[PDB]
DNA sequence: GGCCTGTCGGTTTGGTTGGTTCGGGGTATGGGGTTAGCAGCGGTG
DNA sequence: CACCGCTGCTAACCCCATACCCCGAACCAACCAAATTAGACAGGCC
């Protein structure tokens, strides 16, 4: 995997980090975990490898405070359709019921701090799971708005940050975390990103909620099954409405086309279909 | 206001230029050949010419089609924000108008038998050229009036060849109309 | 006026030169399509258009290499059919012109084109001599060569012109099957005594006529069961918006499929090819009436584009098959031949000798009508997207349901991602569901292949002759490697498949009918409220966080469809008796056809069918009544067949009033481990005690006769282990052997263990180890090692034990069938050696790329399939979707080595079976068989089980190891390079284990062996 | 041979590659073909 | 029952076209790539 080895970049990174609780993700040797405890940071360990365990723990007994170390795979956490049948994976409940992590309002303010390293071969299968349990309110983000600091390959940075401007990158990861948090670049590292991505306050309406996201996903998916198609053609194949009439109220043309679409725009499309008052049915939704 | 006028053009191919460039004086030492001529034989001057010299006019379309390549780029990232829009407006317009013309001239190509001329036709056959009138319209407003002002009797032989006109546009019409079915054009026939 | 009429006639002319200006002026998929093309072409007698297609290819240099001595040969045909001389000597040219040689095809459409049109003896003869000159035989043409009866009849004269005593081969002497098996049942020595059915001639000549009237309309209108009332308006006006809008859809089809069929031809005007012809192959009335039947049929939930695309292929190939034997003749030489072979089964009618359905058909005839190829897969697909998307653009529906100036596509095809590849879907608009649902259809609409028949069945005379009259049905199911696998059954000797055509005639001659209180009563729950408990669904009334609701009244729902398709089929055949056809798979286990309505469906299927043909029970009839009965019930399956017996007699009393009173009395049957056979055989027993003699009693009542894990059984034979044998009931003895409790046993040591170790799974399955769960575990482990199919349901069979946490179901599961394993290979290494051994034979075989081939002791060949790896996708205007071609490229070595030890043993008892149904039938029994199950009367349960043993033990009693090594020796041991991997592969099959040392001979008196 | 890694009608869409046909590019004056005006009517929806 | 457009005719004026070659665009058959994610044995690579 990826480990921080450096003792500078574990310098910087430490002050960029303390600019509350951390949780540092695949440690490793332990460099940046090093640079935190000194910093005065509290710690929290998530190591998927317990080979490198033991020497955590010796830093947390040189400074035998409140780090603590815990042998966990934090990209297995919670498995969707799964059985709970694993060490490394866990459940977010009770891990942060033995942290001593209580749930805040989706209103409050940052509750926790998380940080790490994108697997170098999972980057898209993390983003996903990642948007998955944001969207539906699950895993961390069951308590609050949790703060997620990830470094990234750059290629799916730049897809991910792409939008209409860049139409070669744009696609669905794009639109959903661009619509779901506050990306900003922290730190650059040669070529690799460290992301920082805090969910939007404003992101649920009264028309969009965890309880119709799926709805959205869907839709996304299918749009982006013929990207150059043109709107109202997949809209004909999802929603019994006036294609037309929706596209107009969200102030489109009827040859306005889906990479030209910014994330607003399909959000307020989303919502504006949910809002729709005159109609028996407003989606053709049935999948497993 | 026309987009496409000022839009590049592409640059004359070789064997185009040599041709652009040896027709006028082809046409100074033959003035009274027609253009049809002039062109074979300066097309049989380039089948002549040597290749060397037919590399000249290659190299110098190559180099215009590098300058038409950058000015054609060029343009296209002048347009507005809807530049792809508009030049797929422009071109799909200009390839269904242009599959419409040819259509057009091809259905006035064809040639089918003239429909039946009426008594009035005949008429205005017969009566035109005596008709006084100081044009088509006052002459034709004049066949009119002494069409009004005739009798019964007097239209007799103009309806009589209305009708011989109108079995003979029967006839003409059936074989004419089962050649059409012989090339497979079922559609031109009567409907019922 | 002369100057301007001649002036109008001198234009003329002129227009007249103008239009004489105008008159002047290896096997590959694209191959396939225009190969297809001709062919097609051929038979909607659009011969100019071919011909122009071809003469447009030929004239192209990059074209003319695309065309193929087979499509001249096509369009020569034509012309020969036609007559057109001058035409068909235009496309000799072509064929001269492009190289190449001509054939005996095309020396035969001469010869056709010359008789037809009368030519003179010397251009006659020229031809004659020229075709001598050129090598080619005369009497290979009318051999080697497809020709219709038409041809083959113009040919005839043309030929009795020269030579008038010109004569075919003297025919048709059919030969008999020689095989070592088969010997004695083909073999004239003996008394045969082949029964006969119930109905007279004339009635089984109505009943044929009714089947032929049902598949020449190729539908079928079955009165639904139940709900017929609704709100009285509600229905009303549902129904009337539903007619309207059906002739729309109607209208607006013909006119959508008309213009298509227009585009289409223009775009053969154009040298393009075009599916034409094959829209121009079926009456665009009974196109529209297809097209609308699939819509009023589609599922709510909608139908993988791929899919509907195949069933409208399908279909559509099928009428034209049924149009063209209509038009052709077939039909009455069809129903001459079958009412001549009526004389076998009816009752009042004799025939000179005894014999098989089989032989008496090939007897009388056998012109066997014609045999046409179907498409290629490229041509079915573009057709079936074509149909489908025209479907969907034609039929449009207002938008406001329940002032509906806007309209909307009535189907709209949606997308799902679940699989990390887009699949396109087709999904009804959900008003048109819910118009549907209001409306409340009260008739159902089924294709003549999915009901049973209504007279008996086709004898099965060749792999591509056999089931429904009309309508071509493959002799194997298989459609992966179909190609190998019938192109093989085709090589193979005809008489070897004589056995396995012969014992599936045989099963579909069986004559059935329904049980009216059966069915009475299982609509009485339907009708009202279902019973779960007694399987029969419940209505969405019932259904019962939101996810798990939704999950459930889905699940109720599917069943409650197929209940109401089951039992709707039924009703329909209530008062009629049918017959159900049998197909094989590439193992060769037979399966009914009829997949809705057959007894190899669930406990309430087995019991709604009975005999049509009574039997009296005899001196023993009702004890194996009473002792079948036991055995439905399952209380006493450690009891001896007496005790059986006794305990009926005991519960005798429960037995009656269950019987009279089944939903008001004691209700005792529905304690029963099978509800409804235990009450149907209550019933039968109760008629057969009170009747005035039992043993006279003409009872209709099949009774089953099971082999516990018939697969051990094999094993056991073909290592003659003792402890096999003795483990799963082969040797004799007067207790039944549970190999299920010992190994329930054994696995329960390795469990104790292994929870001694700690481990989890282990230790939750501490008392859980049972007889029917490790009964379906071992039931596994022998017919299936991967493909989860049944492992699915052993782990229902565990989440239906409520004291387990379902968490460990899986790992439980796949845990107990790896202890299965370990166990019976321990129990029985002997077993293991024979395993180990073909498995790794074909493990070797496999690994040389050549998929593993054997023969079955009845001459069957048998073929495994599993290929990888072939793919290719056409583009409809515009999803892509993709195709299987049949062209393999390489075997996928690990489903051969897993699959071989399971499919030989499913070789092995079809081939038992198959030779207990012959010998059975030689004594006048009835036979049906369900997987492992034989089924007869109470009357001949007795000689049944006879006919059993003695058929087994002439069985195994060959050598089926040593036949089958020295068969993939010969047949795998013979490339000369390289030469290692044939010794290594030799050394292996050469190691066949020795056999033990039970005694075969032991099972003909053992009890317990089937019971 | 030893070690490491992938797995238990692959889906439809669309991107590049090897080929082959199709047409836009240049033109000239001479020939055709053209709306206007008024009435009549065969043919079509 | 209504609506079209073609004849009857002219008029001077308006409007497209065969001789030719060059190469850029563009339409088929085929192969391939992407999107996506949560413990044993056999195959592939060094």
């Amino acid at each position: 995997k990826r480990y921080v080895t450096d003792r500078r970049l574990a310098e910087t990174l430490a002050q960029i980090y303390l600019g509350h609780l951390l949780l540092e993700c695949n440690p490793g040797p332990g460099i940046l975990t090093q640079a935190l405890l000194e910093a005065g940071a509290k710690v929290v360990a998530l190591e998927s490898d317990k080979t490198f365990i033991p020497h955590l723990e010796s830093l947390g007994k040189n400074l035998d405070g409140k780090l603590r170390v815990i042998h966990c795979d934090f990209f297995k956490l919670d498995p969707r359709s799964g059985g709970v049948i694993k060490p490394p994976a866990m459940s977010s409940r009770g891990l942060f019921k033995n942290l001593g992590i209580e749930a805040v309002p989706w209103t409050a303010d940052i509750p926790l701090k998380v940080v790490g390293m994108f697997p170098s071969r999972g980057e898209k299968r993390a983003l996903w799971k990642l948007a998955y349990d944001l969207y539906s309110c699950t895993s961390i983000y069951k308590f609050g708005r949790i703060e997620v600091n990830m470094f990234i390959g750059e290629k799916e940075f730049q897809k991910l940050m792409a939008d209409p401007g860049n139409p070669d990158l744009y696609h669905v990861l794009s639109v959903i975390w661009q619509l779901a948090c506050e990306i900003k670049v922290l730190h650059m590292e040669p070529k690799l990103y460290l992301i920082q991505m805090i969910p939007r306050q404003n992101l649920f309406t009264k028309n969009l909620t965890p309880m119709n996201y799926n709805i959205f996903f869907h839709l996304l998916k299918h749009c982006f099954g013929r990207r150059s198609a043109t709107v109202i053609d997949h809209l004909r194949s999802l929603t019994p409405l006036d294609a037309r009439d929706i596209l107009m109220q969200i102030g489109k043309q009827e040859d306005e086309k889906v990479v030209n679409m910014h994330p607003q725009d399909f959000k307020t499309l989303f919502e504006t279909i949910e809002r729709s008052k005159d109609c028996a049915y407003k989606w053709l939704y049935d999948e497993t | 206001s026309s987009v496409l006028a000022s839009s590049p053009k592409k640059p004359v191919s070789s064997y185009l230029r040599f041709s652009k460039e040896q027709l006028p004086i082809f046409k100074a030492q033959n003035p009274d050949a027609k253009t049809t001529e002039l062109i074979r034989r300066i097309a049989q001057r380039w089948r002549e010419l040597p290749d060397s010299k037919k590399k000249i006019y290659q190299d110098a379309y190559r180099a215009e089609w590098q300058v038409y390549k950058e000015e054609i780029s060029r343009f296209k990232e002048q347009l507005t924000p809807s530049q792809i829009m508009s030049l797929e407006k422009e071109i799909m317009d200009k390839h269904l108008k242009r599959k419409a013309m040819t259509k057009k001239k091809e259905l006035t190509l064809l040639g089918k038998p003239k429909r039946p001329r009426s008594a009035y036709n005949v008429y205005v056959a017969e009566r035109f050229q005596e008709a006084k009138g100081d044009s088509p319209q006052e002459k034709l407003k004049t066949v009119k009036e002494n069409w009004k002002n005739l009798s019964d009797s007097e239209k007799e032989l103009y309806i009589q060849h209305a009708k011989e006109d109108e079995t003979r546009y029967h006839n003409e019409m059936k074989s004419w109309e089962e050649q059409m079915i012989e090339v497979g054009r079922k559609d031109l026939l009567r409907r019922t | 006026w002369a100057k301007i009429l001649e002036k109008d006639k001198r234009t003329q002319q002129m227009r007249m030169q103008r239009l004489k200006a105008k008159l002047q002026m290896q096997l590959s998929g694209q191959q396939q399509r225009l190969l297809a093309f001709f062919k097609c072409c051929l038979l909607t007698d659009q011969l100019p258009l071919a011909h122009h297609l071809l003469v447009v290819h030929h004239g192209q240099r990059q074209k003319r290499k695309l065309l193929t001595l087979d499509m001249y040969n096509a369009v020569m045909l034509g012309w020969a059919r036609q007559g057109a001389f001058k035409e068909l000597v235009y496309v000799l040219f072509m064929v001269k012109d492009a190289g190449l040689t001509p054939d005996l095809l095309s020396y035969a459409a001469a010869l056709q084109c010359m008789g037809r049109q009368d030519q003179d003896a010397g251009t006659i003869e020229r031809c004659l001599e020229q075709m001598s000159q050129e090598g080619l035989k005369l009497q290979a043409l009318f051999t080697a060569v497809l020709l219709s009866e038409e041809d083959r009849a113009t040919v005839l004269k043309a030929v009795h012109k020269v030579k008038p005593t010109f004569s075919l081969p003297p025919q048709l002497p059919p030969p008999v099957n020689t095989s070592k098996l088969l010997r004695d049942v083909y073999a004239k020595d003996g008394r045969v005594s082949y029964p006969k059915l119930h109905l007279p001639l004339k009635t089984l000549q109505c009943l044929f006529e009714k089947q032929l009237h049902m598949e020449l309309a190729s539908r079928v209108c079955v009165v639904s069961v139940e709900k017929p009332t609704l709100p009285s308006k509600e229905v009303k006006h549902a129904r009337k918006t539903l007619k309207t809008l059906r002739d729309q859809w109607e209208k607006a089809l013909c006119r959508a499929l008309r213009e298509t069929k227009n585009r289409l031809e223009r775009e053969v005007y154009e040298g393009r090819f075009s599916l034409y012809p094959f829209l121009c192959l079926l009456d665009e009335r009974e196109v529209v009436r297809m097209l609308l039947q699939v819509l009023q049929a589609l599922p709510a939930q909608g139908e993988s584009f791929t899919t509907l695309a195949r069933e409208l292929s399908a279909r559509t190939f099928s009428r034209h098959v049924v149009q063209r034997q209509r038009v052709s003749g077939q039909v009455q030489a069809l129903q001459n031949h079958y009412r001549k072979y009526l004389c076998l089964l009816a009752s009042d009618a004799e025939v000179p000798e005894p014999c098989l359905p089989r032989q008496y058909w090939e007897a009388l005839g056998a012109p066997e009508a014609l045999r046409e190829q179907p498409w290629p897969l490229p041509v079915q697909m573009e057709l079936g997207k074509l149909l489908a998307e025209m479907l969907v653009q034609a039929t449009q529906m207002p938008c406001s349901l329940d002032r509906s100036s806007r309209l909307v596509p009535v189907l709209y095809h949606v997308y799902s991602f679940r699989n990390v590849q887009q699949i396109g879907i087709l999904k009804p608009h959900p008003a048109y569901v819910q118009l549907l649902e209001k409306a409340a259809e009260p008739t159902l609409t089924f294709e003549a292949v999915d009901v049973p028949m209504l007279c008996p069945p086709l004898p099965w005379t060749s792999p591509h002759s056999g089931a429904f009259l009309l309508s071509p049905t493959k002799l194997m199911r298989t459609v992966e490697g179909a190609t190998q696998h019938q192109e093989l059954l085709e090589t193979c000797p005809p008489t070897a498949l004589h056995g396995a055509l012969d014992a599936l005639t045989q099963l579909g001659n069986c004559a059935w009918r329904v049980n009216g209180r059966v069915l009475d009563l299982v609509l009485q729950l339907f009708q009202a409220k279902g019973c779960p408990q007694l399987g029969v669904p419940a209505p969405p009334s019932e259904a019962p966080e939101l996810a798990h609701c939704q999950k459930v009244a889905r699940e109720m729902h599917s069943l409650r469809a197929e209940a109401l398709y089951r039992l709707s089929l039924a009703q329909h055949l209530r008062d009629r008796v049918f017959w159900l056809p049998h197909n094989m798979d590439f193992r060769g286990r037979t399966y009914p056809c009829p997949p809705h309505f057959n007894h190899l469906g669930s406990d309430v299927a087995r019991a709604l069918l009975e005999f049509a043909q009574g039997r009296p029970l005899g001196p023993h009839g009702l004890d194996w009544l009473k002792i079948h009965l036991v055995n439905l019930t399952g209380l006493k399956k450690r009891e001896p067949l007496r005790k059986r017996l006794a305990f009926a007699e005991e519960v005798m009393d429960d037995i009656l009033d269950s019987a009279d009173q089944p939903l008001t009395g004691r209700k005792w049957w529905m304690g029963a481990e099978e509800p409804w056979q235990t009450l149907a055989c209550c019933m039968e027993v109760a008629n057969a005690v009170r009747a005035s003699d039992p043993a006279a009693y003409v009872s209709h009542l099949p009774v089953h006769q099971d082999g516990s894990c018939n697969g051990l059984q094999h094993y056991a034979a073909l290592g003659r282990d003792s402890v096999g044998a003795a483990s799963v009931n082969l040797e004799p003895s007067d207790v039944p052997q549970d190999v299920y409790s010992g190994v329930a046993a054994q696995v329960e040591v390795f469990r104790r263990q292994d929870a001694q170790r700690g481990m989890r799974v282990a230790q939750v399955l501490e008392g859980f180890i049972t007889r029917k769960v490790v009964k379906q575990t071992v039931m596994t482990v022998v017919y299936g090692v991967t493909r989860y199919g049944g492992r699915l349901q052993i782990e229902k069979r565990l989440r239906e034990l409520s004291d387990f946490p379902q968490e460990f179901v899986w790992e439980a599961s796949h845990y107990l069938v790896r202890q299965v394993f370990k166990s019976l290979q321990e129990m029985f290494s002997g077993t293991r050696a024979i395993q180990h051994w073909l498995t790794e034979s074909a493990r070797l075989i496999s690994h040389m790329g050549s998929v593993v081939e054997w023969v079955t002791p009845l001459g069957v060949p048998v073929i495994q399939p599993y290929r990888l790896d072939s793919k290719v996708k056409q583009i409809g205007g515009s999803i892509t979707y993709t195709h299987n071609g049949d062209i393999s490229r390489k075997p996928n070595t690990r489903k051969q080595k897993n699959g071989f030890p399971p499919n030989f043993i499913h070789s092995l008892d079809s081939s038992h079976m198959m030779l207990t149904a012959l010998h059975c039938y030689r004594k006048g029994l009835t036979f049906v068989s369900v997987h492992d199950c034989y089924w007869t009367h109470a009357a001949d349960v007795s000689v049944m089980n006879q006919v059993c043993r003695e058929q087994f033990v002439r069985l195994h009693s060959e050598p089926i190891l040593q036949d089958l090594s020295r068969f993939l020796v010969k047949r795998f041991c013979s490339e000369p390079q390289k030469i290692l991997e044939a010794s290594q592969l030799k050394e292996t099959l050469q190691a066949v284990p020795k056999p033990g040392a039970f005694d075969l001979e032991q099972v003909k008196r053992s009890t317990y062996f089937f019971s």
